[PDB]
RNA sequence: GUCGCGGCGCGCCGAGGGCCCGACGCCUGGCGGAGAAUCAGGGUUCGACUCCGGAGAGCGGGCCUGCGAGACGGCCCGCACAUCCAAGGACGGCAGCAGGCGCGGAACUUGCCCAAUGCGCGGCGCGCGAGGCAGCGACGGGGAGCGCGCGAGCGAGGCGGGCCCACAGCCCCCGCCGCGCAGCCGAGGGCAAGGUCUGUGCCAGCAGCCGCGGUAAUUCCAGCUCGGCGAGCGUCGCGCGGCGCUGCUGCAGUUGAAACGCCCGUAGUUGGCCCCCCGCCGCCACGAGGAAACGGGAGCGCUCCAGGCAGGCCCGUUGGCCC
């Protein structure tokens, strides 16, 4: 009754087992501060995609090799990593994905990338542009900081052609 | 009574390691004492040993280079799955790289590798590491 | 006893609350927060690190 | 700006006699005006030249984007057209005129007022 | 010293199901006595009728008089001592005026320098009491 | 006798049958499973609800029709409780969907519609409170805000068009005006954050716990400042973890809780060594065959995402594979 029912849907943070830790509070802090994040949830999101992600390389390691589902999974593994860019193209190993942090999940992430293509002037400049649909990636408007761009994308990243070249011409306080 | 004739032989050799002796004699010879002794000699934990014959249980002097840091068996022998092999060496051996889990199993008494690499499982003898 | 009941709440005399300017929300606070405890080493620093609400850190900053 | 309109995966069904198409409205920075503004650019692919017989429908814009994907019901003749096609479908081509259903609660009651004397 | 055969597990499961009950909380989870004892029952929180309020002295070594109201449960018309919680609140109830109950947090147990009161007032007549304090809503 | 087998029933004959590997009796705020919650591993707890099987339509019975119902949106009857009455009679059955009443800590609109997805009948098509759509709805899950910056920019709206739709609407696209906007709990310790200034003076209160309050209150009542988390935060109840405080992994018993005063002894559990080569067992591996959803998991940019099974001129494009 209702398909509504079996619809899916998933928790996609994972909260600290002790809140009040003064390393763990102020190492979270710092990492708002490099990355312009709103609130704990969003590097609590980033903890549990990589934990997910290296469960799946420690479940394959203790698995031998050649057997089958470490050659199928793990290149499985591999290879969105690889598409993605947290995995160094270079390493192009099992034992590399389990050796990685939250700093690289956060990279890929779009508001990072608008910064190092130098088109932001701060991480904090970006996420108020990306709100502003002056961002475009692939031909794509995108809206959402969080975006996270693929290695082929990286370069399909540009100012969006309809907001900042000025084709409006009277855009925000110019037009009155 | 002599429930378990291993137990009593590892028993026997770790307390001989701790004291420091180098030759001990193991009271009651069983074949499978002699199965998992020749595991260690081929991994170089334990030295030549000699099963003397009394004419009943046999007797069997093991020589010790102090390599051996201990061994024990696991009662009730249960059977162990190909796939927890690992869940067990996690938690019965120190290290995923040293150790060795002896099993019993229909191709014959083998460690967890060996065991590993023919991709079957069998009932736990009990561990030397 | 019962009878009196609330004597400190009525005793208090009513204080009034200062009009302060509306914070940053959301990521600029965190960025404000941020900028406090680890940049600028200034607000917190009397030469070393010094806890927020520090008897130092108030008076300085008023 | 200007709008550039192919169609993809067309099929011939000859059973409904129509053809079956993804119509793609790309609009960079503008729009299309209505189904009916771009149906002309459709019919020329198809190459019925009749826009009549030509149904758009599912048109969807992506966020942002200027391209626009929908579904064409190219029927080879008003007729066939008539015979196979949702009759909302046609009031909303604005090619037949609107039928009034009652209200579906007071169509039910009639009907148990008719059982309730004599069946 | 425990038993390990490879055909005990009969004896293994019944020692389990033997000793799990001498826990205070196995039995305060299993055995029913409490879901029958408690006058919410099992409810998350309780509603019930003012009857009496009372001026409860404090435990040794705090002295103080904790203000609460003696509530008989409309559920299963069961006579309870409840706390009203923070200052003057007293005030805002009155007798026979209805009043939501939770418990303190001790699940059943007696909490702080109160004996007794498992339990301490949520709402008035409705109106949520730390509003009333707080002078969100009036009563 | 039944659709048929059968103590199913009866007549007759015999005395069996089930049990500490728990029979039987009682009790269950007891539907079961696929599953779910929490979690290193082993585990624990819950299984009203989506799919599957059972059961029941106030409660007992009984029946007819049919291929199939011991059918309740069929009937007959007894009880309990309605209903109308012109007093003779008639007449029910929301554990369908709204909606009410009662009860409780707690739970949505007497909305619309057969257009999708099915099914009943019928080649040209209707019927459906199945199901779909809208409303309500901080159950909860997910994604963005409350600025960037130093002069430019949005989206929240509104208003139009388009799109969408059974009809609207939302989303999204496009013009036009344009109007960012935070709580809830804390600051003695646990546990992050004032040895600030009043009031109060074992009072009032606070405080899960330890503790503060009796005139220099780091604990109350306000102001101030500050921390945590965040469009959510606090409280209560309960499950799991915590808890190797239930111990299979993995607990303890000289003295902290705890070896039965002793001995025999059945059930139970446990039993040395020995034969390579054989049959039965358990055992391990691998197969068959048995619903998906779910849980993984291949691949695919719903703008990201929770999702979904899509898509794109493509393996016979997919949707593998596992449980």
């Amino acid at each position: 009754p209702r398909i509504s029912r079996h619809r899916n849907s998933s928790k996609t943070y994972s909260t600290p087992k002790k809140p009040f830790t003064k390393p763990r509070l102020d190492a979270e802090l710092k990492l708002c501060g490099e990355y312009g994040l709103k609130c704990k949830r969003e590097i609590y999101r980033a903890r549990y995609m990589l934990a997910k992600i290296r469960r799946t390389a420690r479940n394959l390691l203790t698995l031998d090799e050649n057997d089958i589902k470490r050659r199928f999974e793990g290149a499985a593994l591999l290879r969105r990593l690889h598409m993605l860019g947290i995995l160094d193209e270079e390493k192009d190993q099992l034992d590399y994905v389990l050796g990685l942090r939250i700093e690289d999940i956060f990279k890929r992430r779009l508001q990072s990338v608008i910064v190092e293509s130098k088109l932001a002037k701060s991480v904090h400049h970006a996420r108020n542009m990306i709100k502003a649909r002056h961002i475009s990636v692939g031909g794509q408007i995108v809206n959402i900081p969080s975006y996270m761009v693929r290695i082929s994308n990286t370069s399909r990243v540009a100012i969006a052609d309809t907001s900042s070249l000025a084709p409006n011409g009277k855009p925000g306080r110019t037009k009155r | 009574v002599r429930i378990n004739v291993l137990r009593d032989a590892l028993k026997s050799i770790c307390n001989a390691q701790r004291i420091g002796k180098k030759q001990v004699i193991v009271r009651p010879s069983s074949k499978v004492i002699i199965e998992f002794l020749q595991l260690m000699q081929k991994n170089g934990y334990i030295s030549d040993f000699a099963v003397v014959d009394n004419h009943r249980s046999n007797r069997i002097v093991v020589n010790l280079i102090g390599r051996l840091n201990k061994a024990g068996v696991i009662s009730p022998r249960f059977d162990i799955p190909a796939n927890d092999i690992e869940k067990w060496v996690v938690n019965l051996l120190p290290s995923r790289l040293f150790g060795h889990i002896i099993l019993t199993t229909s191709q014959g008494i083998m460690d967890h590798i060996e065991a590993q690499h023919r991709q079957i499982g069998g009932k736990v003898i009990g561990y030397f590491y | 006893g019962l009878t009196s009941a609330g004597k400190v709440r009525k005793c208090t005399p009513k204080k009034e609350k200062k009009e302060k300017p509306r914070p940053p929300r959301g990521r600029a606070y965190k960025r404000l927060l941020y900028n406090k405890n680890f940049v600028d080493d200034t607000l917190i620093h009397n030469g070393r690190r010094l806890g927020p609400n520090n008897l130092l850190i108030r008076q300085k900053l008023g | 700006p200007e709008i550039t309109v192919k169609v993809r995966k067309v099929l011939n069904n000859p059973l409904l006699q129509r053809q079956q198409c993804v119509v793609d409205v790309l609009h960079p920075g503008c729009t299309y005006e209505s189904k009916e503004a771009i149906k002309a650019k459709v019919a020329q692919q198809l190459k019925v030249a009749d826009q009549k017989n030509i149904v758009l429908y599912g048109f969807k814009t992506s966020f942002g984007g200027g391209h626009t994907v929908g579904f064409c019901n190219a029927y080879q003749n008003m007729d066939a057209l008539m015979k196979y096609e949702p009759g909302f479908r046609k009031i909303r081509c604005g090619l037949i005129e609107a039928p009034k259903p009652v209200s579906r609660k007071q169509l039910k009651n009639l009907k148990n007022r008719r059982l309730k004397k004599r069946g | 010293s425990k038993t390990s055969g490879l055909y005990t597990a009969r004896k293994l499961r019944t020692v389990r199901r033997v000793n799990r009950w001498a826990d205070k909380k196995y039995r305060k989870a299993h055995l029913g006595t409490w879901l029958k004892a408690n006058p919410l029952e099992g409810a998350c929180m309780a509603r019930g009728i003012v009857t009496q309020k009372i001026g409860i002295s404090a435990k040794q070594p705090n002295s103080a008089v904790r203000k609460a109201v003696r509530v008989q449960l409309t559920k299963n018309s069961k006579k309870i001592t409840a706390f009203v919680p923070r200052d003057g609140s007293i005030t805002y109830i009155d007798n026979n005026d209805e009043v939501l109950v939770a418990g303190f947090g001790r699940a059943g147990r007696a909490v702080g320098d109160i004996p007794g009161c498992r339990f301490k007032v949520i709402k008035v007549a409705g109106i949520g009491l730390l509003a009333l304090f707080l002078r969100k809503r009036e009563k």
